[PDB]
């Protein structure tokens, strides 16, 4: 019955839904073909008359290079081939091209195949979209993307799952002008939208997974390890079930603040699973280390406003509580004093499965927390000064205007964000 | 204003040096392995319905290239495609015990 | 899917593509006769960006070869991977230039661009969608400077939004061959300024320092110098023909590489050369490919960045290597060398990187660069030009054809302030 | 006893009625040579005595090379060697020559065939002339056809069938002369008139069929499935029965609107029809989809009178139902305010039979659409352009006059077309 | 069933015709003895078009051979096919026409039309239904001109409603032969107004370009231009002998291009030509097909069509294709090019496609063109017959005959009507 849409939208998007895609049909049994050699696939698959599924994912990319690997690899028999959109022509690392000129030649054909989805759903809970904000059209094409669901669906849930721009690693120059003219449409036009960036995954892998050389097919395992246990009580039974509008209205203080910041626990290796224990007590501790954090900000400058924890396994409900009188009893992490019970729990009774060629190893007891904090105020001001420091004498300017948007956007999306950072201000402050 | 006598004869050495230096495709019939288009016979027009041989070796080509990377290479080529490339289950899948693999089941009464 | 059609200009500019189709065609696996002898499927896959496809199995490139003096095409013809082109793309006048700027521009220019523009109206209307077009060229002699400045003009004119890639062989004072080179390097820079969207600079200073130097070959004959100057031209547009991990095409190096539309002018660099000695000592990690990349004795420009600001930095990779790698150390050294690197720009740097390696090498790299030190190639030739034309040195070969005497102040005036905006941004 | 007799007029009739012939004996599971290796059969065909089956089918042409074809085809031994009447000189796209001085001649052979025919009918259902607009013979013999039919039988229901001028692409130059002299007789001696063009099956082959150049045979083979499902309720029973006489009362309002507009859903290919579900609540959505229309017109901009559905095969009452009452929640789908009674359904059990070497999928579920809407007076004001655009000072006029018919005849076709598209106005206004 | 008595008139004639059964013989597999030695039975459906069937399983062709001086058919009786005509067919006089428009239709031309018209009587009677004639001649000869504009005339009054095709080689200034060739061309165009239900126009300049340049032929004897000739008649009645998808035979064309009855003159031109070496570097695709139709250098007119404005468009396919690329390609030339053609006539292309194609190819191209640029052909003409009738120029050859001097006026001002004809709808 329940039942939600993947929109992998960018190159990050399919390389990051292949390692989502391959870890579910493994969760639920289906080989390559489709086949298997129970309602617990209904979630993502669709049943067809022949005991074939199909996944509802709709994959979003302005380049072919990103989309014929799929149809050549092991899955072309899996996805129906007009779930695929492909461009004609990238963008380019442009916001204004796949705002103006590129997009709209394939906006049609995006809101086609939704509405082909939407139409074979009987109760829609959400929608997924997987982006990226440092490209092209993954932070451009997802602005536009953004304006037509929401005027079309009222109140249906769509989940923002994004990767911020790292404060000292890039792969491009126009990176932060790409980020900043997102903030409108995201400000607006999202229901819940979470951001993990690289360097912060890059300090973990390094770490605990014991890793010399790991490339993003590494990352992205980590990262679909996160989606998992977020729908897997939608999937499976659990003795507290949380749903995907549930901790949504739960971690969210206002309308303007729904970013919250996602990590997990545990991160280790199979040689080092052979040495220490994996309890309730000793995840719920891991998740609150400013090391083992997945995004580069750090807690111990701000405020907690809500928390969400999503534990699997073998999980008893007197190990949960226990663990949390532990945290509020420590003095190095503070909550406000406008939210006393800020947290939020469920538990699942089966284990987190694990990939084939995968780094990590099978555990009992994981848990994967979704803490709101006043800490990303960090991380914006950072790149509110290299965007105002790379805009003080106009550089980059040509390419964006001379496609069709006026110089005063620009300016538009300082006070937007000078506002919004205005706002967690305020948060802070006690009565 | 051209001197066409002398334009003539430059044209005739220039088609004789490129028959001189030319050398012909040594006929080995190559074709691209993902896709060539075919026109529809006519129902009536008996013309067109003669029995007709077939190659065996495109055939071979079309079911080599319909093919999964592992069982096309035996090590991976690039990155890309080392997702999924091992798909054997570790553990024998018992999803039948209900005892260690908890899942929903539908209920009478919902369907 | 998308493509890049090829052009040529003058002596310089066929045998650059004599050896560049040589080797991206053993890159495919082509024979010179034009068959398909390949390992793997995948070259195939995107092979139409640079070939045309013909009957029975045969490729052809897509390249349009000008020139003025047909005895260049007859050893281009006679060449072992000569015969692959097809015969119409050779387009061929019966006067020369004689290595004047003005003759290739004015005087001849008018009676062949209406033979070259008939042939890439159909190198380019038979296709799918394009995405730009190529020219290479040098800058010494009237021929391939003389109306490949002037064949952009009605082309970009024609075609408002493409790429426009251009590699220009800047003449020098060191391995100075021409007399009237400042005459030639002046006016056509001056018209490369406004027609063109990216620029490469390569000097033949920096070609014969890396052969001699570093790659230690007792005769260098031009065709080594051409196989260094084609394997940057491959691995700038090699996003085009290979998927990777993280990709980028010409367009994308388009948009960020240029802060200012009047700052195209780059310098290539490449980093696994070695001598044919020094292999077995040497390994190929991720460091060994940018600690020589950076280096100013494998750059292929005469100028030096040490004396200037690094504007934007890029560099495309090839083989199998990890994300952080690449990450981790390009990023010690915007950190590290706090003086080279521009200070309102952070994060000078733009990564990609592609699985398939060339063959008979497991790690690549190519470089573009954007720095000020270009204004010290750019000073060098104006002060020449200015020199001559204060005496009036052999201006009746260029004003006794038909053309004003104040073309060339307004083309100084277009010279001094291109170099005055790069004081500025230093 | 119910049975009908199927005229080919011109060549559009001969390979269009080709692919039908060749569907219909695979259907009912006849040897080429006519001799079977249930009373289903009598519908189409006579029994002889002797055991050979016999198409009720007269082949009429003008020119000899497009039935010569036929003679020593593959079912040769099928027809009746008289039955495939052939002309002398063909008309060269007149209708002056086609219905004047050139099918003079063989107008009383053919009468004398549909006489013998007919006697033999121990009931008669109705007519299926199949044409086109375009072409001479097509058009200038098939008006003095009707016009003898209407003297000879009073009351009998005559279905014509034709292909539409397309708007962009034409292969003739005096084609918009030929349509506008014809619908003068469509007009009056046509109970019902189907329209489908050739340049909407471009696009539906293309996306849908993923075939990219279709030619006459992949074009016709979708023509031949849309009257099989037409006739497949008189050859076979269903839950719901319509006859000829059923659907001419109620897609006709009044008695000069008689154009439907007839798609067929789902048109999937074999690598395709493999990955979805089909449903019946599902391919109801595809009829009504602007880019699976059969006719270069947008439904969008104009409003329906009148819809017919035939489904087939696996198809309970409860899902017809179910469909509808989806289309009629949506607001995109409009209706007169004068007909909330606008649909009409038909459901028979046996499926549609693929052909070998056919482009379509063997698929238990399909269903044919016969709607009446306004949005054909767009498709007609854009070939009324045309022709009055030809005739501004008289361009190929000459060629008609001097074969026998006066200047007149031109102004007076222009007048009823004129007075015909004004009762679309009139009639598309609400009250 | 449709039939065309095929008629030769004069040395070009003769010549045009004797390649013209030479290569649809080839077509239908006969042998030059006359029987019949074939692979597809086929070309026996449809060979009663052109052909008598004789005793013995011989076919013989329906041709007569007219002309003035024996020694044009001896040639063409000691040629390789010249054994299956009939010696009854073979008509001529003892005296020559000496190159005189007025010998051949006033002097010498009443004696000889009294036994041409009897045998072309026996001809057309045989018939089951004509379908029309056929005529091959050239406007610059006495037989060619002279005779054969009465030979029509006699025709035309004794069976009025018919298809009457001629093929006519219009004067060249640039190939001009003979002094009084402006005299011959000028008084036969006046009665191909009136008297010629269609007439193709072929100029030898451009059977000289074609022939050079796009074939890359070494010698182009009047052999292999007649080879050229000869494949547009044989694709322009493809529709009678060949069944197909989409068929138009000669009727069915002769509607649509002749808006006006006094615009009957067409420009054809024929596509799958290709260079000696440039076999393998071509690919066969419609969109290949299509570009090189309307390529003006392979116009078998000279003069040029895009000077003017196309009335409409004929395209005769062959081989096996699909007519969805057919559609779109013919809407693409027609989108694009919006100056060109007209704006009074939407969809000025016509096409038609044949299964079968000329042998040792795949597909073939026939194309029959009405352009406003046919004016260009008649003012040049028509300014070379002013320039000699001024100053009375060989003036005493033609009127000695009995032919008055107020006749040139006449044919001039009926002339230069036309021209004016094709201005006014342009
Ligand atoms: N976390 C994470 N980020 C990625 C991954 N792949 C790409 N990115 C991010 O994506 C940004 C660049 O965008 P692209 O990978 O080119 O994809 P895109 O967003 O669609 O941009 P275009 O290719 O121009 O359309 C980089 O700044 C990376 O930070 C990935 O696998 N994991
Ligand atoms: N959809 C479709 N249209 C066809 C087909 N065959 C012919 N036509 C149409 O028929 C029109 C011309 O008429 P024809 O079928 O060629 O022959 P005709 O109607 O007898 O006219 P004449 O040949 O002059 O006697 C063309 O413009 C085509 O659009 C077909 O198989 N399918
Ligand atoms: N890098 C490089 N430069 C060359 C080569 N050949 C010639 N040049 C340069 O080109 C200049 C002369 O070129 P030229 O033959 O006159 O060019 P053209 O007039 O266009 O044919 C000299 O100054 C050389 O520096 C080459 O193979 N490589
Ligand atoms: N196409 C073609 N033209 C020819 C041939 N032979 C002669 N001509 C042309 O015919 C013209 C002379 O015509 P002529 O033979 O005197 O005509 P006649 O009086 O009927 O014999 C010359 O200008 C030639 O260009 C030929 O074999 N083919
Ligand atoms: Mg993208
Ligand atoms: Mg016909």
């Amino acid at each position: 019955m329940r039942e939600c849409i993947s929109i992998h939208v960018g190159q990050a998007g399919v390389q990051i839904g292949n390692a989502c895609w391959e870890l579910y049909c493994l969760e639920h049994g289906i080989q390559p073909d489709g086949q298997m050699p129970d309602d617990s696939f209904n979630t993502f698959f669709s049943e067809t008359g022949a005991g074939k599924h199909v996944p509802r994912a709709v994959f979003v990319d302005l380049e072919p290079t990103v989309i014929d690997e799929v149809r050549t690899g092991t899955y072309r028999q899996l996805f129906h081939p007009e779930q695929l959109i492909t461009g004609k022509e990238d963008a380019a690392n442009n916001y204004a091209r796949g705002h103006y000129t590129i997009g709209k030649e394939i906006i049609d054909l995006v809101l086609d195949r939704i509405r082909k989805l939407a139409d074979q759903c009987t109760g829609l809970q959400g929608f997924l979209v997987f982006h990226s904000f440092g490209g092209g059209t993954g932070s451009g094409f997802t602005s536009l993307l953004m304006e037509r669901l929401s005027v079309d669906y009222g109140k249906k849930s769509k989940l923002e799952f994004s990767i911020y721009p790292a404060p000292q690693v890039s792969t491009a120059v126009v990176e932060p002008y790409n980020s900043i003219l997102t903030t409108h449409t995201t400000l607006e036009h999202s229901d819940c939208a979470f951001m993990v960036d690289n360097e912060a995954i890059y300090d973990i892998c390094r770490r605990n997974l014991d890793i010399e050389r790991p490339t993003y097919t590494n990352l992205n395992r980590l990262i679909g390890q996160i989606v998992s246990s977020i729908t897997a009580s939608l999937r499976f039974d659990g003795a507290l079930n949380v749903d995907l509008t549930e901790f949504q209205t739960n971690l969210v203080p206002y309308p303007r603040i729904h970013f919250p910041l996602a990590t997990y626990a545990p991160v280790i290796s199979a040689e080092k699973a052979y040495h220490e224990q994996l309890s309730v007590a000793e995840i719920t501790n891991a998740c609150f280390e400013p090391a083992n954090q997945m995004v580069k900000c750090d807690p111990r400058h701000g405020k907690y406003m809500a928390c969400c924890l999503l534990y699997r396994g073998d999980v008893v409900p007197k190990d949960v509580n226990a663990a949390i009188a532990t945290i509020k009893t420590k003095r190095t992490i503070q909550f406000v004093d406008w939210c006393p019970t800020g947290f939020k729990v469920g538990i699942n009774y089966q284990p987190p499965t694990v990939v084939p060629g995968g780094d990590l190893a099978k555990v009992q007891r994981a848990v994967c927390m979704l803490s709101n904090t006043t800490a990303i105020a960090e991380a914006w001001a950072r790149l509110d000064h290299k965007f105002d420091l790379m805009y003080a004498k106009r550089a980059f300017v040509h390419w964006y205007v001379g496609e069709g948007m006026e110089e005063g956007e620009f300016s538009e999306a300082r006070e937007d964000m000078a506002a919004l950072e205005k706002d967690y201000e305020e948060v802070g402050v006690d009565s | 204003i051209p001197d066409e006598v002398h334009q003539n004869q430059i044209l005739r050495e220039l088609y004789l040096k490129e028959l001189r230096t030319q050398k012909l495709y040594t006929q080995y019939h190559v074709n691209p392995l993902r896709k060539i288009h075919t026109v529809t016979r006519k129902p009536m027009s008996w013309h067109d319905n003669l029995e007709e041989p077939a190659d065996a070796r495109f055939l071979n080509l079309i079911h080599h290239a319909a093919q999964g990377p592992r069982k096309k290479y035996p090590e991976t080529q690039t990155e890309n495609q080392e997702v999924g490339w091992d798909l054997e289950p570790l553990i024998n899948p018992e999803r039948h015990d209900r005892r260690l693999n908890h899942f929903r089941v539908c209920s009478d009464i919902t369907l | 899917m998308r493509e890049i059609v090829h052009l040529q200009a003058g002596q310089c500019g066929n045998q650059i593509g004599a050896k560049f189709w040589e080797v991206i065609s053993d890159e495919h696996g082509i024979d010179p006769t034009g068959t398909y002898h390949g390992d793997s499927d995948l070259q195939l896959e995107r092979i139409n960006v640079y070939y045309n496809e013909a009957t029975g199995g045969k490729y052809v490139p897509r390249a349009v070869l000008v020139d003025l003096e047909p005895g260049t095409m007859d050893s281009v013809r006679s060449g072992p991977f000569g015969q692959i082109f097809r015969p119409d793309n050779f387009v061929f006048g019966q006067s020369g230039a004689g290595n004047n700027w003005a003759k290739g521009h004015y005087t001849e220019g008018a009676e062949l661009v209406d033979s070259v523009l008939d042939v890439v109206r159909k190198e380019a209307e038979s296709c799918d969608c394009l995405q730009g077009f190529q020219l290479t060229h040098s800058l010494g002699g009237g021929t391939g400077s003389g109306m490949g400045t002037l064949l952009i003009s009605k082309i970009r004119e024609e075609y408002p939004d493409r790429i426009m890639n251009t590699f220009s062989v800047v003449p020098s004072p060191k391995v100075s061959d021409t007399v009237v080179e400042p005459y030639n390097a002046t006016l056509s820079v001056h018209q490369l300024v406004e027609n063109t969207d990216e620029t490469y600079c390569i000097d033949n200073e920096a070609l014969y320092d890396i052969c001699f130097r570093t790659l230690k070959l007792t005769t260098p004959t031009y065709g080594d110098l051409n196989h260094l100057v084609s394997a940057t031209m491959s691995g700038v547009t090699t996003c085009l023909r290979f998927p990777g991990q993280l990709n980028a095409d010409l367009r994308k190096l388009a948009v960020n590489m240029v802060p200012f539309p009047r700052l195209h002018f780059f310098m290539p660099g490449f980093a696994p050369l070695t001598s044919r000695g020094s292999q077995q000592y040497r390994a190929l990690t991720v460091p060994e490919l940018t600690q020589q990349m950076f280096d100013a004795k494998n750059m292929m420009a005469a100028c030096d960045p040490r004396h200037g600001r690094y504007l934007t930095v890029a560099a495309v990779f090839r083989g199998r290597m990890s994300m952080k790698e690449v990450d981790e150390q390009m990023l010690n050294v915007q950190n590290k060398n706090s003086s080279y690197f521009v200070e309102w720009i952070p994060n000078n740097v733009k990564t990609a990187v592609c699985d398939i390696p060339p063959r008979g090498l497991k790690m690549s790299a190519t470089f573009i660069g954007n720095s000020t030190a270009i204004q010290e190639l750019f000073k060098r030739i104006s002060e020449q030009f200015t020199a001559m034309f204060r005496r009036k040195a052999f201006l009746h070969w260029y004003t006794g054809e038909g053309m004003d005497e104040m073309e060339f102040t307004e083309a100084e005036s277009n010279m001094n302030d291109l170099v005055s905006e790069y004081q500025q941004y230093q």
